[PDB]
RNA sequence: ACCUCGAUGUCGGCUCGUCGCAUCCUGGGGCUGAAGAAGGUCCCAAGGGUUGGGCUGUUCGCCCAUUAAAGCGGCACGCGAGCUGGGUUCAGAACGUCGUGAGACAGUUCGGUCUCUAUCCGCCACGGGCGCAGGAGGCUUGAGGGGGGCUCUUCCUAGUACGAGAGGACCGGAAGGGACGCACCUCUGGUUUCCCAGCUGUCCCUCCAGGGGCAUAAGCUGGGUAGCCAUGUGCGGAAGGGAUAACCGCUGAAAGCAUCUAAGCGGGAAGCCCGCCCCAAGAUGAGGCCUCCCACGGCGUCAAGCCGGUAAGGACCCGGGAAGACGACCCGGUGGAUGGGCCGGGGGUGUAAGCGCCGCGAGGCGUUGAGCCGACCGGUCCCAAUCGUCCGAGGUCU
C-alpha cells in the first residue's frame, strides 16, 4: 500500500472540462526515508517518514540519534505507513498521477465537550408545550427493573473531535513536482494546517 | 425536604478516599536577581523592584 | 425545495395558478424536490372552467425554486417563486403553453416539450 | 464549545468596551497601573492602537481618539507629551508586568501596566 | 509553510484578466456556455449586479435579470471558463454594498435608486475612446 | 392472588433504543393448476431498512399521496428522580337516570399546582496515584471491542429466449436517485454582541461642525471576514477470500437394483467469518522496534529501603493554540515569531474629517472607492515568555 506524508493548507477549487472541481491542497514533498520494518526483525513491512524540517532547538531527545542513524535532517514530526518498501531515498507526490483515487488520514476538528444532539444528531425535544428543560436533554435511557441497568454503547453526552478520521477513494485533479503539492475532490478532515497523511485506497 | 437522596450514611474511607484529590499543591518561587527574597516566577518581589521596572517601596 | 404543503404557482395555460404540495415523486422516505422533480399536488386554486379545477389531484413538475440552484458548472441560479407546469402519468404537460423562465435542469431530465415552447431557458 | 478566533471577556459588551475606555483614561493620567492580569492583557491592544493614531498628525486622529476619551485636557497631553516619546518606535507603546501579590478576600492575580518609557 | 496561502495562488494558474471592472450598483452582461441539449450557445444573459463575494480567486457576482414577468436573479464565478464576451452598459451610484431590497421592491422605484452615476461614465468614456487614438499612431 | 395499604400514578404522544422471529421489502431454494414476465405456497436467514399526513385523548382502525415494505411481539401495555396532564375515577359546576330526599353513576361536558441540589450501582467522557523487574524520548503489531451494512429507476446485450399476438426475460455490464453515516468551508446558504455605515428622541463634550452615553442583558436598521453549521460539498455501504443454512449434485455400499452420506468430494444467501473504518498492551498475558542515559556519599551490622546532589528526560512558571469544563493534548520560551503592538496582502463596510465649488435650503459635487478595522495569510524583536526552581535510575533469583 502506497504512502506519503502532507500537511493542509486549505482548499478551492480548479475546473475541469467545464465544470468546478472543489479541491484541496496539500504540502507533502520533501519525506525522506527514515527506518523501514523487516518482517525479520520488526514483524512486517513499514516505512517511517518525517516531515517539516525544524532545527534542533529542543530535539536533545534520543530523536536526534534517530536521524543520524539514517542521514535525515531534523523534522518536526515522523510517522510509520505500512506495506510501502520504496527506494531508500526521498519519496515525493509525483508518484501520484492525476487520475489515481487516494485514502486521506488527518486529525478531527475537536468540538469540545458536545451535546447529544450535536454529537449524534439527535432531535432534542419540542421548542414549546411542555417542560421548557428538555430542548436538547437525551430523554430516557432505559426501561425499569429490567434488564435494571443501562446499555454500554449507549450515545450519551461527551467529546466530539480530536480523533483519528480516515476518507476514502479521493481523485487526483493535479500534481506539482515544482512546489511539491498533491490535490483530491476537496472533504478533508482537520484544520488547515495539521496531521495529515495520505496513502492509496482500498479497493482492488 | 427533596428529590435524589443520599441512601446509606456514607463510611469513613468512603468520605476520605474521595478526598486524596485535595490536598495542596505548594506553591512554587524562585530567588531574586538582587535581593535574597523568595518570589514567584515572572513576578516583582514586595520590597525590591527591578532594572527596567519600578516598584521600590520605602522605609 | 418543495416539500408537502407548499403553494407553488402555475406557469402553464393548463387552467390552475395556484397548487399545494403533498408527497415529492423522487422516493420512498424523500425529503424536498428542486427544479426537475415530480410532486402530487392538490389544485388549490384555479381559473374557472379550466382543465383542471379546484380540489383535484394532479401531477406536475417543477421548474422553479426559491432555493438556489447549484449548477456543477459552478454558476447558481435562483428565482422569486415556486412554480410547477401540471402533467400526467403520460408526463406530456397538459396545457398548450408555459410561461416563465424554465432552468436548463428540466431538458436534461426528457422534459423536451417544455423547454422548447420555454420563453427563455436558463 | 467557541474559541476559535480570539478575544478574553467578562461581563457584558457595553461594560466590557467602556472598561476598556475608562482604563485609558486612568492610564494616560498616570502610567504605573495596577489592574488584573487578563484586565490588562487586552489592556495593552486598546491603548496602542490609540497611542499609534496619536503619534499620527492629523485632526481625525483626535476626534477618533475623542471617540473614547470625551476629556480634550486628557488627550492634549497625550498628544503634545506622550506620542513624541513613543516616535521612531514601529509600536510596542505599552508594558506589562505580572505583579506578585494577590489582594484579600479575592484571590484573584495582579499585574502592572506601565507605559513603556 | 510561511507560503500557506501563496500555495493557493500558485495553483491559480487559471486566472483570467481581460474582465472589464465594474462594482455593485450597475447593469451588464455576461456570454455564457450552456450544454444546449446537443451542442453549446453564447447565452447572452443581460442584468442588474447584486451582490459581490470577493476571494481572490474563486469571486463570485450575482446578476439579477426580471424575465417575462418574473423575477430571477443569476450567480455567477469571476474567474469562469465560461465567460467568452462581457461588457457593461450603464453604470449607477452605489449608497450601499449589497442590495437584497432590489428583491421585494422591483420596479420603476429603481429607476429612481439606481441613478446615472456620471462620473465612471466620463472615466469609461475617456480610455474607451481618447485612449484608441494612443493606438493608431 | 404470594408480593407493594409509609404511593405498583393504571393510554397514548416526544425523544432513546434493545431484543425475538412465527418475515413486510430486499437475498438464497423447492413445488406449482410455474410459456414468458408476474403470482401463489412453503424451507433457511436479522444484515440493513420499514415515509410523511387527515380524523378523534387514543395506541387500534378507515382514509390521502407515495412506496422495495409502509411486520407483529417483549422490555412494569418500555421509558413523569427525562418530558407531556391530554384524559382519566379528587374538592367546583351543569345535562341525563335511581330514591321524596342526602347523594350516587364501569354515562356526559367545562376548569382544575408533576418534588433545582444524584449517596451507591449503571452509562457517556476526562484525569491523578500505581504497576508494567533500571530510567527516558519517539514509532508500531494486533489478542479484545465497537461502528456501517439499506435500496429504487433507467439502459446495452435484445423487443433476442418464450408466446399466436400482446407482452417479455435469466447471467453480465454501464449510468443515475432516495434516505442514513463520517468529515469539510472552496462555492451555495445561515450566524458572527460593536467590523463598517445610515436613523430617530434625549443628555452630555464645546456654540456650529464633529463625537460619546441611554433607549437589552446590541437602541433600531442595512451588509459581513475569520470561526462554527445545513439547505451546500467530498466520500462510504461495496468489490474480493474462505466456511455454512434452505436447496442441487458426483462417487457408492450396506441392500448383486436405487440412494447426496453412513467413509469422501463440489455448488450454494444482503446472512457467519476475514477484508473496510475507529479505540485498544490495566493484552498483571501489561508486547515488538529504533535511540539516549548510566554504578553507591554515608546509614540501615546479612535484608526490603533510607538521609542527600545527578545523567538522558520531565515537570513546574510563562506566552499560547482550529486543544480544552478543571485536568489532559500540542507549538513557542531571546538561537524564538507564542501572545499583544505595528506593516502589508485578502476581506468587510462603501466615497471619512477638513477644504473648496454650487444651491436663499435640507443637500449635492471634486479631493475619493476615500476613511475605519476582530479573528484570515505572511512579515517585524516594539512590549511580554526575562531570570530560574523542582522531580527523577544507579539495574531482584536458579
Ligand atoms: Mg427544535
Ligand atoms: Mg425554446
Ligand atoms: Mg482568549
Ligand atoms: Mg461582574
Ligand atoms: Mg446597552
Ligand atoms: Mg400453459
Ligand atoms: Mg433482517
Ligand atoms: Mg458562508
Ligand atoms: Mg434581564
Ligand atoms: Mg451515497
Amino acid at each position: 500500500m502506497k504512502g506519503i506524508l502532507g500537511v493542509k493548507v486549505g482548499m478551492t477549487r480548479i475546473f475541469r472540462d467545464d465544470r468546478a472541481v472543489p479541491v484541496t491542497v496539500i504540502l507533502a514533498g520533501p519525506c525522506p526515508v527514515v527506518q523501514r520494518r523487516t518482517p525479520e526483525k520488526d514483524g512486517y513491512t513499514a516505512v517511517q517518514l518525517g516531515f517539516l524540517p525544524q532545527n534542533p532547538k529542543r530535539v536533545n531527545r534520543p530523536l536526534k540519534g534517530h536521524f543520524a542513524k539514517a542521514g535525515v535532517e531534523p523534522v518536526r514530526i515522523l510517522r510509520e505507513i505500512r506495506d510501502f518498501n520504496p527506494e531508500g531515498d526521498t519519496v515525493t507526490v509525483e508518484i501520484f498521477k492525476p487520475g489515481e483515487r487516494v485514502d486521506v488520514t488527518g486529525t478531527s476538528k475537536g468540538r469540545g465537550f458536545a451535546g447529544v444532539m450535536k454529537r449524534w444528531n439527535f432531535a432534542g425535544g419540542p421548542d414549546s408545550h411542555g417542560a421548557h428543560k428538555i430542548h436538547r436533554h437525551p430523554g430516557s435511557i432505559g426501561n425499569r427493573k429490567t434488564p435494571g441497568r443501562v446499555y454500554k454503547g449507549k450515545k450519551m453526552a461527551g467529546h466530539y473531535g480530536a480523533e483519528r478520521v480516515t476518507v476514502m477513494n479521493l481523485e487526483v485533479v493535479d500534481v506539482i513536482p515544482e512546489e511539491n503539492l498533491l490535490l483530491v475532490k476537496g472533504a478533508v478532515p482537520g484544520p488547515n494546517g495539521g496531521l495529515v497523511i495520505v496513502r492509496e485506497t482500498k479497493k482492488a | 425536604a427533596k428529590h435524589p437522596v443520599p441512601k446509606k450514611k456514607t463510611s469513613k474511607a468512603r468520605r476520605d478516599a474521595r478526598r486524596s484529590h485535595h490536598a495542596l499543591t505548594p506553591p512554587t518561587l524562585v530567588p531574586c536577581p538582587e535581593c535574597k527574597a523568595m518570589k514567584p516566577p515572572h513576578t516583582v518581589c514586595p520590597e525590591c523592584g527591578y532594572y527596567a521596572g519600578r516598584k521600590v517601596l520605602e522605609v | 425545495m418543495i416539500q408537502p404543503q407548499t403553494y407553488l404557482e402555475v406557469a402553464d395555460n393548463t387552467g390552475a395558478r395556484k397548487i399545494m404540495c403533498i408527497r415529492v415523486l423522487k422516493g420512498s422516505n424523500a425529503k424536498y424536490a428542486t427544479v426537475g422533480d415530480v410532486i402530487v399536488a392538490s389544485v388549490k386554486e384555479a381559473i374557472p372552467r379550466g382543465a383542471v379545477k379546484e380540489g383535484d389531484v394532479v401531477k406536475a413538475v417543477v421548474v422553479r425554486t426559491k432555493k438556489e440552484v447549484k449548477r456543477p458548472d459552478g454558476s447558481a441560479i435562483r428565482f422569486d417563486d415556486n412554480a410547477a407546469v401540471i402533467i400526467n402519468n403520460q408526463l406530456e404537460p397538459r396545457g398548450t403553453r408555459v410561461f416563465g423562465p424554465v432552468a436548463r435542469e428540466l431538458r436534461e431530465k426528457g422534459f423536451m416539450k417544455i423547454v422548447s415552447l420555454a420563453p427563455e431557458v436558463l | 464549545r467557541h474559541l476559535k478566533s480570539g478575544r478574553k471577556l467578562n461581563r457584558h459588551s457595553s461594560h466590557r468596551l467602556a472598561l476598556y475606555r475608562n482604563q485609558a483614561k486612568s492610564l494616560l493620567t498616570h502610567g504605573r497601573i495596577t489592574t488584573t492580569v487578563p484586565k490588562a492583557k487586552e489592556l495593552r491592544g486598546f491603548v496602542d492602537h490609540l497611542i499609534h493614531l496619536a503619534k499620527r498628525g492629523d485632526l481625525h486622529a483626535r476626534r477618533l481618539v475623542l471617540r473614547d476619551l470625551q476629556d480634550v485636557k486628557l488627550v492634549r497631553k497625550l498628544f503634545d507629551e506622550i506620542a513624541p516619546r513613543y516616535r521612531d518606535r514601529q509600536g510596542g507603546y505599552t508594558r506589562v508586568l505580572k505583579l506578585a501579590e494577590r489582594r484579600r478576600g479575592d484571590g484573584a492575580p495582579l499585574a502592572l501596566v506601565e507605559l513603556v518609557e | 509553510m510561511n507560503r500557506g496561502a501563496l500555495i493557493k495562488l500558485v495553483e491559480s494558474r487559471y486566472v483570467r484578466t481581460d474582465l472589464p471592472e465594474f462594482r455593485p450598483g450597475d447593469t451588464v452582461r455576461v456570454s455564457y456556455k450552456v450544454k444546449e441539449g446537443n451542442r453549446t450557445r453564447i447565452q447572452d444573459f443581460e442584468g442588474i449586479v447584486i451582490r459581490i463575494r470577493r476571494n481572490g480567486f474563486n469571486t463570485t457576482f450575482t446578476v439579477r435579470k426580471v424575465s417575462y414577468g418574473v423575477g430571477v436573479e443569476r450567480i455567477f464565478p469571476l474567474h469562469s471558463p465560461l465567460i467568452q464576451k462581457i461588457d457593461i452598459v450603464q453604470r449607477g451610484r452605489a449608497r450601499r454594498a449589497k442590495l437584497y431590497f432590489i428583491r421585494n421592491l422591483s420596479d420603476r422605484e429603481i429607476r429612481r435608486k439606481l441613478r446615472a452615476d456620471r462620473k465612471r461614465i466620463d472615466k469609461d468614456r475617456a480610455a474607451e475612446r481618447a485612449a484608441k487614438e494612443e493606438v493608431q499612431k
